Protein backbone atom coordinates (compact mmCIF):
# COMPACT_ATOMS: atom_id res chain seq x y z
CA UNK A 1 0.00 0.00 0.00
CA UNK A 2 1.54 3.25 1.24
CA UNK A 3 -0.60 4.67 -1.56
CA UNK A 4 -2.57 4.63 1.66
CA UNK A 5 -4.85 7.55 2.40
CA UNK A 6 -4.41 9.50 5.59
CA UNK A 7 -6.04 12.69 6.72
CA UNK A 8 -6.54 14.64 9.93
CA UNK A 9 -9.68 14.40 12.03
CA UNK A 10 -11.71 17.57 12.58
CA UNK A 11 -9.52 18.02 15.68
CA UNK A 12 -6.09 17.28 14.21
CA UNK A 13 -5.77 13.53 14.79
CA UNK A 14 -4.04 11.24 12.27
CA UNK A 15 -6.49 9.00 10.44
CA UNK A 16 -5.85 6.14 8.00
CA UNK A 17 -8.50 4.98 5.55
CA UNK A 18 -7.83 1.24 4.99
CA UNK A 19 -7.73 -0.61 1.67
CA UNK A 20 -10.63 -3.00 1.04
CA UNK A 21 -9.76 -6.61 0.21
CA UNK B 1 -19.71 -11.92 18.44
CA UNK B 2 -17.33 -8.96 18.08
CA UNK B 3 -17.87 -6.69 15.06
CA UNK B 4 -14.13 -6.50 14.30
CA UNK B 5 -11.79 -9.45 13.96
CA UNK B 6 -8.06 -9.17 13.27
CA UNK B 7 -7.08 -11.63 10.52
CA UNK B 8 -3.34 -11.14 10.41
CA UNK B 9 -0.31 -8.99 11.23
CA UNK B 10 2.78 -8.98 9.01
CA UNK B 11 5.93 -7.49 10.55
CA UNK B 12 7.69 -5.53 7.80
CA UNK B 13 11.34 -4.37 7.56
CA UNK B 14 12.51 -7.04 10.02
CA UNK B 15 15.11 -7.33 11.37
CA UNK B 16 16.42 -3.77 11.15
CA UNK B 17 18.34 -1.06 13.00
CA UNK B 18 16.87 -0.11 16.38
CA UNK B 19 16.26 3.45 15.07
CA UNK B 20 13.94 2.36 12.22
CA UNK B 21 10.17 2.85 12.64
CA UNK B 22 8.01 -0.18 13.38
CA UNK B 23 6.00 -1.25 10.34
CA UNK B 24 3.03 -3.54 10.78
CA UNK B 25 0.84 -4.53 7.83
CA UNK B 26 -2.48 -5.35 9.43
CA UNK B 27 -5.50 -7.19 8.07
CA UNK B 28 -8.75 -7.14 9.99
CA UNK B 29 -12.36 -7.57 9.03
CA UNK B 30 -15.53 -5.81 10.06
CA UNK B 31 -18.75 -7.80 10.22
CA UNK B 32 -20.93 -4.67 9.99
CA UNK B 33 -20.44 -0.96 9.26
CA UNK B 34 -19.01 0.73 12.35
CA UNK B 35 -20.47 4.07 13.44
CA UNK B 36 -17.08 5.22 14.76
CA UNK B 37 -13.41 4.80 13.95
CA UNK B 38 -11.07 2.12 15.26
CA UNK B 39 -8.14 3.41 17.32
CA UNK B 40 -4.81 1.63 17.04
CA UNK B 41 -1.78 2.06 19.26
CA UNK B 42 1.75 0.68 19.23
CA UNK B 43 3.20 0.42 22.73
CA UNK B 44 6.85 -0.32 23.47
CA UNK B 45 7.84 -1.70 26.87
CA UNK B 46 11.07 0.01 27.86
CA UNK B 47 11.28 -2.12 30.99
CA UNK B 48 9.22 -4.96 32.46
CA UNK B 49 9.89 -3.46 35.89
CA UNK B 50 7.29 -0.70 35.62
CA UNK B 51 4.61 0.30 33.12
CA UNK B 52 6.06 3.71 33.86
CA UNK B 53 8.46 3.00 30.99
CA UNK B 54 5.82 2.16 28.40
CA UNK B 55 6.08 4.38 25.35
CA UNK B 56 3.07 4.94 23.16
CA UNK B 57 4.97 5.12 19.88
CA UNK B 58 1.83 6.20 18.10
CA UNK B 59 -1.93 6.46 18.14
CA UNK B 60 -3.95 6.44 14.92
CA UNK B 61 -7.57 6.25 13.91
CA UNK B 62 -8.68 3.94 11.13
CA UNK B 63 -11.82 4.81 9.24
CA UNK B 64 -14.32 4.83 8.03
CA UNK B 65 -14.78 1.10 8.59
CA UNK B 66 -17.44 -0.30 6.30
CA UNK B 67 -18.28 -3.97 6.84
CA UNK B 68 -15.89 -6.21 4.91
CA UNK B 69 -12.21 -7.15 5.03
CA UNK B 70 -9.60 -4.39 5.26
CA UNK B 71 -5.87 -3.80 5.26
CA UNK B 72 -3.45 -0.99 6.24
CA UNK B 73 0.16 -0.35 7.25
CA UNK B 74 0.59 0.93 10.80
CA UNK B 75 3.94 2.66 11.01
CA UNK B 76 5.35 4.29 14.16
CA UNK B 77 8.56 5.93 15.35
CA UNK B 78 11.20 3.97 17.22
CA UNK B 79 11.14 4.44 20.99
CA UNK B 80 13.20 7.19 22.61
CA UNK B 81 16.38 5.51 24.05
CA UNK B 82 16.75 8.26 26.62
CA UNK B 83 13.70 6.84 28.38
CA UNK B 84 14.91 3.22 28.39
CA UNK B 85 16.69 1.72 31.45
CA UNK B 86 20.25 0.75 30.45
CA UNK B 87 19.87 -2.78 31.83
CA UNK B 88 16.82 -3.43 29.61
CA UNK B 89 18.29 -1.91 26.46
CA UNK B 90 20.05 -5.02 25.17
CA UNK B 91 18.07 -8.23 25.17
CA UNK B 92 14.37 -9.02 24.88
CA UNK B 93 11.28 -6.91 25.65
CA UNK B 94 7.86 -6.54 24.15
CA UNK B 95 5.99 -4.28 21.78
CA UNK B 96 2.20 -4.20 21.74
CA UNK B 97 -0.36 -3.35 19.07
CA UNK B 98 -3.75 -2.61 20.62
CA UNK B 99 -7.07 -1.66 19.10
CA UNK B 100 -9.89 0.05 20.91
CA UNK B 101 -13.47 0.94 19.98
CA UNK B 102 -15.53 3.57 21.80
CA UNK B 103 -12.86 3.96 24.47
CA UNK B 104 -12.54 0.23 25.14
CA UNK B 105 -9.68 -2.13 24.20
CA UNK B 106 -10.90 -5.35 22.55
CA UNK B 107 -7.74 -6.88 21.17
CA UNK B 108 -4.02 -6.71 21.96
CA UNK B 109 -1.19 -8.35 20.04
CA UNK B 110 2.13 -8.61 21.85
CA UNK B 111 5.46 -9.46 20.26
CA UNK B 112 8.82 -10.13 21.82
CA UNK B 113 11.55 -7.85 20.57
CA UNK B 114 15.19 -8.84 20.67
CA UNK B 115 17.73 -6.02 20.55
CA UNK B 116 21.29 -7.24 20.01
CA UNK B 117 24.59 -6.06 18.53
CA UNK B 118 25.41 -7.69 15.20
CA UNK B 119 29.05 -6.61 15.55
CA UNK B 120 30.65 -9.65 17.22
CA UNK B 121 33.25 -7.46 18.93
CA UNK B 122 30.56 -5.36 20.67
CA UNK B 123 28.45 -8.45 21.29
CA UNK B 124 31.37 -9.97 23.18
CA UNK B 125 32.07 -6.78 25.14
CA UNK B 126 28.87 -4.73 25.30
CA UNK B 127 29.49 -1.08 26.26
CA UNK B 128 28.27 -0.04 29.71
CA UNK B 129 26.15 2.62 28.06
CA UNK B 130 24.08 0.84 25.39
CA UNK B 131 24.83 2.17 21.90
CA UNK B 132 21.45 2.22 20.09
CA UNK B 133 22.98 3.33 16.79
CA UNK B 134 24.67 -0.08 16.66
CA UNK B 135 21.73 -2.14 17.99
CA UNK B 136 19.67 -4.42 15.75
CA UNK B 137 15.99 -4.96 16.47
CA UNK B 138 14.47 -8.33 15.68
CA UNK B 139 10.72 -8.58 16.18
CA UNK B 140 10.11 -12.30 16.87
CA UNK B 141 7.18 -12.27 14.44
CA UNK B 142 6.61 -16.03 14.54
CA UNK B 143 5.05 -16.18 17.99
CA UNK B 144 2.47 -13.37 18.50
CA UNK B 145 0.52 -13.31 21.77
CA UNK B 146 -3.09 -12.46 20.91
CA UNK B 147 -5.37 -11.35 23.75
CA UNK B 148 -9.04 -10.59 23.13
CA UNK B 149 -11.33 -8.57 25.41
CA UNK B 150 -15.12 -8.47 25.44
CA UNK B 151 -16.32 -4.90 24.94
CA UNK B 152 -19.68 -3.30 24.22
CA UNK B 153 -19.94 -2.64 20.46
CA UNK B 154 -23.37 -1.07 20.95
Amino acid sequence: LKKQVETRTADGRRRITPLCI
Amino acid sequence: MAKVQVNNVVVLDNPSPFYNPFQFEITFECIEDLSEDLEWKIIYVGSAESEEYDQVLDSVLVGPVPAGRHMFVFQADAPNPGLIPDADAVGVTVVLITCTYRGQEFIRVGYYVNNEYTETELRENPPVKPDFSKLQRNILASNPRVTRFHINWE
